[PDB]
């Protein structure tokens, strides 16, 4: 288990790899300062990485949109997701299916 | 530098870690996120060892960022994790000689 305290924005995840199964971590982080403009209205575009397959690309965008909806439904004052760019990295190993 | 594609993924990972480390360390600097950069890895590593160069890469970029020279004659190697963990590399005895 590489991380043990898991500093924010990293989550453990099981994966049914091609041989056995392994607990690969998933990680994310900011890629630009967030308050680029107090009035700014630009989509906080994601950038997926880690030898992604295209089906995973569709899955990733779906999950992204659900996050974007869940915040505004839960805690409207926060706006971190819609107003900032984000790099996200899923380690390879999962078989495509 | 006649890159193999696996090195391409490693390179993007190391790049994103550089971008995160800077804003986490010295936010006022912005050299990385606001400028284009060419990077050159000389060929020679056998493909299986390919990723092992990556730990050098991140230190390269950071040296350019602050612009200070690296401390002299400090060879290094490693393998970077997208969150600052390092991983074992192979073939150490040849490397040391």
């Amino acid at each position: 288990r590489m991380y043990d305290v898991t500093p924010p924005g990293v989550v453990m995840g099981l994966a049914w790899t091609a041989m056995g199964g392994s607990t690969l971590f998933v990680e994310t982080s900011l890629r630009r300062p967030q308050d680029k403009d107090a009035k700014g209205d630009k989509d906080g575009s994601l950038e997926v990485t880690g030898q992604l397959g295209e089906v995973m690309k569709e899955s990733a965008r779906i999950a992204y949109t659900f996050a974007r909806a869940f915040l505004m439904q839960h805690a409207p004052a926060n706006d971190y997701l819609v107003t900032s760019h984000i790099h996200l990295h899923v380690p390879e190993g999962a078989t495509p299916k | 530098g006649q890159l193999g594609e696996v090195m391409k993924e490693s390179a993007r990972i190391a790049y994103t870690f550089a971008r995160a480390f800077l804003m986490q360390h010295a936010p006022a600097n912005d050299y990385l996120v606001t400028s284009h950069i060419h990077l050159h890895v000389p060929e020679g590593a056998t493909p299986k060892d390919g990723p092992s160069a990556g730990c050098t890469i991140v230190t390269a970029l950071l040296s350019l960022a602050m612009g200070r020279p690296v401390r002299q004659n400090l060879a290094m190697t490693g393998e970077v994790s997208l969150t600052g963990k390092i991983l074992p590399v192979g073939g150490i005895k040849e490397k040391t000689i």
